[PDB]
């Protein structure tokens, strides 16, 4: 019974090897007081913290892919195993996901809080873009991560990864939670603390969307109604919003909204395949595979194929793999890859560990 | 009647100024559970994150505020620090233990580090595996307890760098930490077992043993008290923190046992023998709990807590040489963030601006009451006791 | 042995000990003779003479 563990930056995505979805999804947020109790628990992890966040200060133990704390982080897998999976770490192997082009140093220190904090029998870590790729059940193509931490574009050719063509775009779901945040004050809806930053979370996972064409959306919110979408707060107060339903979604593709200098995901896309050989772009600009949480807003693959295809040669076919599961489509390739009988070669023992150290992690890992 | 008897029900905890900490500190980030971090009424010792091999920053208390990213550091080890002590009779001595399986210890200069310091005074390699439990004896001079991973217990004398007694056949399992008891003659072990042992080590004889203290098989602890029992923190069956009382002339069951909390994160406890007063800190914590051992049962009576909004990465204890008197200061603890060490004040509040003579009672002073060689015999003698009236201004 | 280049490949078990192996090393069958050829044909039969590894650390 291998257990398959996606951490991701707002996102913890937890369950056994062979399942076909995640047993326990719980935000990755721990949460301390901030008041002074009156009646006669020092923190909150996971949905508990999301239940009692009014009285909670909420922080992301995960900011852009980095572990700003790491004693938070041990809170999160601990709270996984007992409080989610109920389970005893030391009697399951465990699955690890990691960012592609992970530093050494952070992989040790997952390594080493696994082995020892846990001690887990066996472990592995795996690339979350490669799992990505076992899920679409493919060999070859070019996988953009977009999750809340960080945007990756990662070309896979013929179980080959190309480091050098790897790219990295420091804007993701948290950046728009935030950017809507700073739209939302123009209409007269304020919202400042972490307690709120949720809330935002939740409407723009829940009524924005990416328009086709923004310049003629805005023209069609600015003349008629058909766009207000109403969102109910949990104090029972309504709000309604128009052209930021699509226009924090906007920022994927036009980073200059955030002030950031760099491109958007789809000239980023670009660059990659741009940027490995002549033979293999022909492959990859037709196994263009969308993951991560922040791709699935309606229209995006529309969006996603329409600008590429513009700077993509006309010869050239261009098709946007967008399953709708993408969401999970790190730990859905782990539970497969797990499941796989020429896996168990690729395990790390805690004995081995233990005599090795952490030079056997850095190899038969990629 | 109604309120048990005690001087210290009301010790109210307070951070110290922001000019007063010490900042950009790049603290070491090893998952070893130890307090990582060794402070004497002189200078203050952090164990940090070096790229390559190991070293801990020693910096002199008054260099308060922002710390240069270059400030030299003592780095000797070519692995990572795993723990450091100061020497209760030199305050300008320190060992430290690290993964290269070794244990250099080091003469700091008195105005502080001018430049990196990489050659220690006397290295002492006698452990297989990497070392993480270092402890000096209270009495003894120039004597050094060194617990490796490898289950092996040394005694150096580092004035003649000398192994003094080697204790191997003693612990099945990993050792969790080791601590002397008040006179130097023996001293108390935890081990992964979840047994707490009572061993002489000058004789090599197993004392007292008492196997599955603990339930839990998270991490615990064993300290030695005052008078001569065990404080043994640990954890439950159902993963609960407990607090447990042990006499060493009756081990069958705890003289008693509280639970905490159902928390993560091993449980350090830091022992007052002037106040009897033991405080409880946990890996990641935010709040500190401490406590008061008395003759009177349930023998362990919670007497308030200082509570933080940030997590802790390890814990430094001033001894009671370097503590305030007059402000009524009966401990200070330097909490460690992820970047920043922040020192709490541990205060009775006291109506009276004088001297408390009940708060200060007479504390070890830094002068070996024996030697080596001496205590090698199996000469026993308690600390020197000092008065801490001359402090007060 | 390349085509023209003779390139020595080691193969080595990460240990973090630094120290001598003593499972990673047994007896090994040394350079000296259990047994003559003349032995060998009247049908005697010896086990080849182990010595041991551990003098060689330094
Ligand atoms: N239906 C949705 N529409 C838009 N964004 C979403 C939706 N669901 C999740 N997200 C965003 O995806 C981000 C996390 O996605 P995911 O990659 O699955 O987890 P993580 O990034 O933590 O690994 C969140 O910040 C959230 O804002
Ligand atoms: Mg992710």
């Amino acid at each position: 019974a291998a257990l398959v563990v996606d951490n991701g930056s707002g996102m913890c995505k937890a369950g056994f090897a062979g399942d076909d979805a995640p047993r326990a999804v719980f935000p990755s947020i721990v949460g301390r007081p901030r008041h002074q109790g009156v009646m006669v628990k020092d923190s909150y992890v996971g949905d508990e913290a999301q239940s009692k966040r009014g009285i909670l200060t909420l922080k992301y133990p995960i900011e852009h892919g980095i572990v700003t704390n790491w004693d938070d982080m041990e809170k999160i897998w601990h709270h996984t195993f007992y409080n989610e999976l109920r389970v005893a770490p030391e009697e399951h192997p465990v699955l690890l996901t990691e960012a592609p082009l992970n530093p050494k140093a952070n992989r040790e220190k997952m390594t080493q809080i696994m082995f020892e904090t846990f001690n887990t029998p066996a472990m592995y870590v795996a690339i979350q873009a490669v799992l990505s790729l076992y899920a679409s059940g493919r060999t070859t193509g070019i996988v953009m991560d977009s999750g809340d931490g960080v945007t990756h574009t990662v070309p896979i050719y013929e179980g080959y990864a190309l480091p050098h063509a790897i790219l990295r775009l420091d804007l993701a779901g948290r950046d728009l939670t935030d950017y809507l945040m700073k739209i939302l004050t123009e209409r007269g809806y304020s919202f400042t603390t972490t307690a709120e930053r949720e809330i935002v979370r939740d409407i723009k996972e829940k009524l924005c969307y990416v328009a086709l064409d923004f310049e003629q959306e805005m023209a069609t919110a600015a003349s008629s109604s058909s766009l207000e979408k109403s969102y109910e707060l949990p104090d029972g107060q309504v709000i309604t919003i128009g052209n930021e339903r699509f226009r924090c979604p906007e920022a994927l593709f036009q980073p200059s909204f955030l002030g950031m200098e760099s491109a958007g995901i789809h000239e980023t896309t670009f660059n990659s395949i741009m940027k490995c050989d002549v033979d293999i772009r022909k492959d990859l600009y037709a196994n263009t595979v969308l993951s991560g949480g922040t791709t699935m807003y309606p229209g995006i693959a529309d969006r996603m194929q329409k600008e590429i295809t513009a700077l993509a040669p006309s010869t050239m076919k261009i098709k946007i793999i967008a399953p709708p599961e993408r969401k999970y489509s790190v730990w859905i390739g782990g539970s497969i890859l797990a499941s796989l009988s020429t896996f168990q070669q690729m395990w790390i023992s805690k004995q081995e560990y233990d005599e090795s150290g952490p030079s056997i992690v850095h190899r038969k890992c990629f | 009647k109604v309120v048990r008897q005690s001087k210290f029900r009301h010790v109210f905890g307070q951070p110290v100024k922001n000019d007063q900490c010490y900042e950009d500190i790049r603290v070491s980030r090893v998952t070893w559970d130890s307090t990582f971090c060794a402070v004497n009424p002189k200078f203050l010792a952090v164990i940090v994150e070096a790229s390559g091999g190991g070293a801990f920053l020693v910096l002199p208390l008054s260099k308060t505020g922002r710390i240069d990213k270059a400030y030299p550091t003592v780095c000797g080890h070519t692995g990572p620090v795993l723990d450091i002590d100061w020497c209760p009779h030199n305050d300008e001595v320190i060992a430290s233990g690290s993964e290269d399986c070794t244990v250099m210890v080091w003469q700091i200069p008195e105005n502080g580090l001018t430049s990196p310091l990489t050659e220690p005074v006397v290295v002492l390699e006698g452990h297989t595996k990497r070392v993480g439990i270092i402890a000096w004896h209270p009495t003894a001079r120039n004597v050094l307890l060194s617990a490796g991973c490898d289950n092996v217990v040394l005694i150096w004398n580092v004035g003649t760098a000398e192994e003094l007694y080697r204790l191997d056949s003693l612990h099945p399992d990993l050792i969790y930490n080791v601590s002397w008891n008040h006179n130097g003659s023996l001293f108390c072990s935890a081990c992964k077992d979840k047994s707490v042992r009572i061993i002489d080590p000058r004789r090599g004889t197993l004392v007292a043993e008492r196997e599955k203290a603990h339930e839990g098989a998270r991490p615990m602890r064993a300290i030695f008290l005052a008078d001569g029992k065990v404080f043994t923190t640990g954890f439950s069956r159902m993963s609960e923190r407990q607090l447990a009382l042990w006499d060493p002339e009756n081990l069958e069951e705890p003289m008693a046992l509280q639970e905490l909390d159902s928390s993560n994160g091993a449980l350090l406890p830091f022992y007052d023998p002037d106040t009897s007063v033991v405080y409880v800190c946990g890996k990641g914590d935010s709040s500190i709990r401490y406590f008061e051992i008395t003759e009177e049962p349930p023998y362990i009576h919670f007497l308030n807590t200082f509570t933080s909004k940030e997590p802790q990465r390890g814990m430094g204890s001033m001894p009671k040489r370097g503590l305030e008197v007059s402000k009524c200061e009966i401990a200070r603890f330097y909490k460690l963030h992820e970047r920043k060490c922040e020192p709490i004040v541990m205060t009775v509040p006291r109506k009276s601006d004088l001297f408390q003579d009940d708060l200060y009672p007479d504390t070890a002073g830094p002068e070996a009451a024996l030697e080596a060689e001496e205590w090698v015999s199996g000469r026993d003698a308690d600390p020197i006791l000092i008065s801490l009236r001359e402090a007060y201004v």
